[PDB]
RNA sequence: AAAUAUGUAAGAAGUCCUUGUUACUUAAUUGAACGUGGACAUUUGAAUGAAGAGCUUUUAGUGGGCCAUUUUUGGUAAGC
RNA sequence: GAGAACAGAAAUCUCCAGUAGAACAAAAGGGUAAAAGCCCCCUUGAUUUUGAUUUUCAGUGUGAAUACAAACCAUGAAAGU
RNA sequence: GGUUGCGGCCAUAUCUACCAGAAAGCACCGUUUCCCGUCCGAUCAACUGUAGUUAAGCUGGUAAGAGCCUGACCGAGUAGUGUAGUGGGUGACCAUACGCGAAACUCAGGUGCUGCAAUCU
């Protein structure tokens, strides 16, 4: 283009060129009642990569946002889940995990257990009386398009079940009937565990077996059937409730050799 | 006939600066405003809710109330032969703090410190500021800079 | 017609004086939610400093 | 050469400008749910002109976008109507092309004398794997110039395929 | 992007520390506002001046204006 | 701008560029780009009680706006509006 | 040092053209049974990380580049301007005295910095 165009061109913000952030959303999620002066406003960031899930609890300051807790889906093998990590059940578990982690970091994991017997209802964390109120976080689903059945509400359900107060409605969980405005808890409980994957496992074991062996390869390599998922996820929920803490990864090197290896590659000036 | 509106004679006042158009950045929605704070009013025409009047642009005032998304400020307006307290509610987008007072505050944080220092030190230290006093004696050397004589230059051949 | 000549000399004979700020300004224009609780706070402080 | 560089077919759009709304327009749309299989989509007008005799927000014409294997089959059976003799003018600088036929029945479809005789407009678009980055929502971005489709790439692809015998005029 | 002109501040109704009230607020024994009780209280935190500061009532006349500098608008231009 | 039968300077379809050169009932000005615009969905905050404030200003009215409170409602996954 | 998520300042960060990217990551990519939305599983939705790839995106590099930022014995103490004079001049307008004092330009340099958490041979 010409020179005047490039002069009179105003750029957008960096995270709007990069296409990662909605400021029309951030302005509403972050700003607080001025009468609540320094009171932070905690967001529950849920993000989905092609082979991971990131749950984060984030407050905001002027020196960038700040994290309180984190829960990725590439650590669930601690608790049992190994396959199907970008999955509705994985999202549920990850939400439960960030919940159970945050609440013991604070001191409320014994006061707000949430739910432990899961049957798939719309149930909010009700505040105990003469006691601390629940931890209140607000969901911010990036640029993820909201659709009933989406994964991102898996984590929402998991968190509200895990103990902390995420205000929501049940019209975007799977098993919601548009014509009658009615929810199907049997279907939702089937989705919390692997129901919608187990039926496909069973339906391909009589329809397309080469494709079954192609997709569900690791399951057979680890000797898994379509019935053990409802055992695995429930055995993992209890484990998360047991030890939700963050024991980090033992590092091979010490962030100095990691830089010594990369410093020879980056084509320095 | 002539017009006296709420936004008359505001062509250049409430317009955005060059290459500063668009959304309001977030650092202003995260700044915190307490009663007693001192704020300078500068509006933006991106946000027509909570606008001040063109009189109060560039003025400076004191907060007296804090509400959701907006604060109240007191401003002394000259009308006739007296000043009047004008209490006006504004969204935060038309508000920035005043560093005028903050400089005084850190000057106090310094004078207290060196007063505390000098007391235990048994010395006296002057904390009243002073203007630019006159200069003082000095001696100017002529070693590398001999006085370079000049002259008024002529006009012919300059034109 | 609308000559401002002499009006500022008129304004400046009896000065232009400031509005005499006071301590404890009025609590009419403030958030009533705050005001309602302020009343109770001060009443309790009184009933406590009376006892001690 | 390499994978992830091949000029696969993205989609094929069929257009039919009927010009006027009515049973003619429904005749036009009736062929498409049997040719492609998908229902069509009618296209409202945009302005008001009387040389052609239309006004705004009239459903004057129709189209349909077909993808997948069926697109390449339809293209194969549509090219034999042109005898696989395309020009270089029809090819566009973006790396895509199309052609307009006069008779619709020369493709393999059953004939009726009541439906009418109306032509069609084929237009393909073909792009390498990796153009999602212009269409997605999060982290949009343009492809690199070493990865864009060009006229000289697609005419080469078309000479290779189908035994074109293009008319470089 | 000037010059001139313009808003605010330059401390005692202040600064620091501690812990009391509330039906507001907080995930909360979190803050907000008001406080108690202690510390600084010398140069009380720029200059010049202050011919006293603040407040209140009540009431007269006036509500035809002109000249000059400078800027400036219609007007050819004026003691327009 | 490059292209596609009838198709033309102009009917419909496709790609690239495009900081707004468009549109936002209506005057001009300001403002606005995952919107304040274009399409679609649900709705009636165009509601109740009465007050404080800004503007014209005598700090009176009328008119129009601003920000909260106590209620009831909508919308949305929610923040929020 | 590299990458991801959330971000702050929002061009030193943009635009144009060529090159390199080990590790992991991200991404591209594969599949439509279900939830879901499409003229079309293209976008969006869901499933698997399984079959393949760094080609692009992304990051880092380079350039008589445009653009942007920064600073000047640059322009320039210029233009303009406040105050004064029984100063000049027919007037336009000008000079002087006490003061304030630019800009476009010209020159030189630069071409994203950084915060929280996690992770990487």
């Amino acid at each position: 283009k010409s020179s005047a165009y490039s002069s009179r061109f105003q750029t957008p913000f960096r995270r709007r060129r990069e296409g990662k952030t909605d400021y029309y959303q951030r302005k509403r999620l972050v700003t607080q009642h001025k009468a609540k002066y320094n009171t932070p406003k905690y967001r529950l960031v849920v993000r989905f990569t092609n082979k991971d899930i990131i749950c984060q609890i984030i407050s905001s300051t002027i020196t960038g946002d700040v994290v309180l807790a984190a829960a990725y889906s590439h650590e669930l093998p601690r608790y049992g889940i190994t396959h199907g990590l970008t999955n509705w059940a994985a999202a549920y578990a990850t939400g439960l995990l960030i919940a159970r982690r945050t609440l013991q970091k604070l001191g409320l994991d014994e006061t707000y257990k949430g739910v432990e017997e899961v049957e798939g209802e719309y149930e909010l964390t009700e505040a105990v009386e003469d006691g601390p109120r629940p931890f209140k976080v607000f969901l911010d689903i990036g640029l993820q398009r909201t659709t009933t059945g989406a994964r991102v509400f898996g984590a929402l359900k998991g968190a509200s079940d895990g103990g902390l107060y995420v205000p929501h409605s049940e019209n975007r969980f799977p098993g919601w009937d548009f014509e009658t405005e009615e929810i199907d808890p049997e279907l939702l409980r089937s989705y919390i565990f692997g129901g919608h994957v187990s039926q496909y496992m069973e339906e391909l074991a009589d329809d397309d077996e080469e494709r079954f062996s192609e997709l569900f390869k690791g399951y057979l390599a680890d000797d898994i059937d379509a019935d053990s998922l409802e055992d695995i996820y429930t055995s993992a929920h209890e484990a998360i409730r047991a030890d939700p803490a963050f024991k980090p990864t033992e590092k091979k090197f010490t962030k100095e050799q990691y830089a010594a290896e990369s410093k020879k590659y980056r084509q320095t000036k | 006939g002539k017009s006296h509106g709420y936004r008359s004679r505001t062509r250049y006042m409430f317009q955005r600066d060059f290459r500063k158009h668009g959304a309001v950045h977030l650092s202003t929605y995260l700044k915190v405003y307490k009663v007693g704070d001192i704020v300078d009013i500068k509006a933006n025409g991106s946000i027509q809710k909570g606008m001040p009047h063109k009189f109060y642009q560039g003025k400076t005032g004191v907060v007296y109330n804090v509400t959701k998304s907006s604060v109240g400020v007191i401003i002394n307006k000259m009308v006739g032969n007296r000043y009047l307290e004008k209490r006006l509610n504004l969204r935060v987008e038309h508000i920035k703090h005043s560093k005028c007072r903050q400089e005084f505050l850190e000057r106090v944080k310094a004078n207290a410190a060196k007063r505390a220092e000098a007391k235990a030190q048994g010395v006296a230290v002057q904390l009243k500021r002073q203007p630019a006093q006159p200069r003082e004696s000095r001696i100017v050397s002529t070693e590398g800079n001999v006085p370079q004589t000049l002259a008024p230059v002529p006009y012919e051949t300059f034109i | 017609n609308h000559t401002a000549h002499n009006q500022t000399r008129k304004a400046h004979r009896n000065g232009i004086k400031k509005p005499k700020t006071y301590k404890y300004p009025s609590l009419k224009g403030v958030d009533p939610k705050f005001r309602r609780n302020h009343k109770h706070a001060l009443h309790g402080t009184a009933k406590a400093l009376a006892a001690a | 050469q390499n994978p992830m560089r091949d000029l696969k077919i993205e989609k094929l759009v069929l257009n039919i400008s009927v010009g006027e709304s009515g049973d003619r327009l429904t005749r036009a749309s009736k062929v498409l749910e049997q040719l492609s299989g998908q229902t069509p989509v009618q296209s409202k007008a945009r302005y008001t002109v009387r040389t052609f005799g239309i006004r705004r927000n009239e459903k004057i014409a129709v189209h349909v976008t077909v993808r997948g294997p069926k697109a390449e089959e339809i293209l194969e059976r549509g090219l034999k109507v042109k005898e696989y003799q395309l020009r270089d003018r029809n090819f566009s600088a973006t790396g895509n092309f199309g052609f307009g036929i006069d008779e619709h029945i020369d493709l393999g479809i059953k004939y009726d004398p009541s439906i009418g005789i109306f032509g069609m407009d084929f237009y393909v678009v073909m792009n390498r794997p990796g153009a999602r980055v212009t269409r997605r929502k999060r982290c949009k971005g343009t492809v690199g110039n070493s990865h864009k489709t060009t006229k000289e790439d697609t005419v080469s692809w078309f000479k290779q395929k189908y035994d074109a015998d293009v008319l470089d005029k």
